[PDB]
């Protein structure tokens, strides 16, 4: 699974 | 349907008129926050191997296209609901009421819904969105892909979004405003008018992925 970007 | 023929002329028109060769780019003549859209992918999580990709609109509204191609959408209330399936039907529903046919799919609206406000990044933090009209329902996902390069979101209300995945750049194209809006690298974003970049240019950087995204619109078309 692939997520968009992550709070960073 | 006509909006994706609609857009795809919009691309055309624009990258023939080789909008980076011009004596005075203008771009800064282009600007329209007048036309700043209502709703855009501010998250979005890709578990196809199992369910499908759930997302996240400026609104909190959540939404989920499944792989059997059926949809769920979650309104920003935190309570109505919206079932769409294949062939194309709506029905309205809650979550106070116990539909017994979808629980298996609101645990997983859920579950997604849980992920994206845990670990995602809402997109487009700065943006204020355009006013929409009173009682309009949200629209849906339509059809998505995701490369190497880029993802491409495409919703049922015409609008494109494209995420470049390298650049950290985002474009949403709206057919009916005729205008993109371009994120920066530096998280900072414009609105442009179509019509008026064939007229005064933009720079290599805008130019470049509006040349992309039109292949990406062929792309859709052509399925």
């Amino acid at each position: 699974h692939y997520p968009s970007t992550t709070a960073l | 349907e006509c909006h994706l023929s609609d857009l795809l002329q919009q691309l055309t028109s624009v990258n023939a008129s080789k909008p980076s060769e011009r004596g005075l780019v203008r771009q800064e003549e282009a600007e329209d926050p007048a036309c700043i859209p209502i709703f855009w992918v501010s998250k979005w999580v890709d578990y196809s191997d199992k369910y499908g990709l759930g997302y996240q609109l400026c609104d909190n509204s959540v939404g989920v296209l499944f792989n059997d191609s059926t949809r769920l959408i979650l309104y920003n209330d935190g309570d109505s609901l919206q079932y769409i399936e294949r062939d194309g039907t709506e029905s309205y529903l809650t979550v106070s009421s116990h539909p017994n046919s979808l629980m298996k799919k609101i645990t997983l609206l859920n579950y997604f819904r849980n992920y994206m406000s845990e670990h995602l990044l809402k997109a487009g933090a700065n943006i204020t969105p355009r006013e929409g009209d009173e009682l309009a329902r949200l629209p849906y996902l339509r059809t998505w892909f995701r490369t190497r390069s880029a993802i491409i979101l495409h919703l049922s209300n015409g609008t494109v979004q494209i995420n470049f995945f390298q650049d950290h750049t985002k474009l949403i194209l709206c057919p009916l405003m005729a205008a993109v809006t371009y994120i920066n690298e530096k998280r900072d974003f414009q609105t442009y008018r179509l019509s008026l970049l064939e007229e005064y240019g933009c720079c290599k950087e805008l130019a470049s992925r509006l040349r992309y995204a039109r292949t990406m619109v062929d792309k859709l078309l052509s399925s």
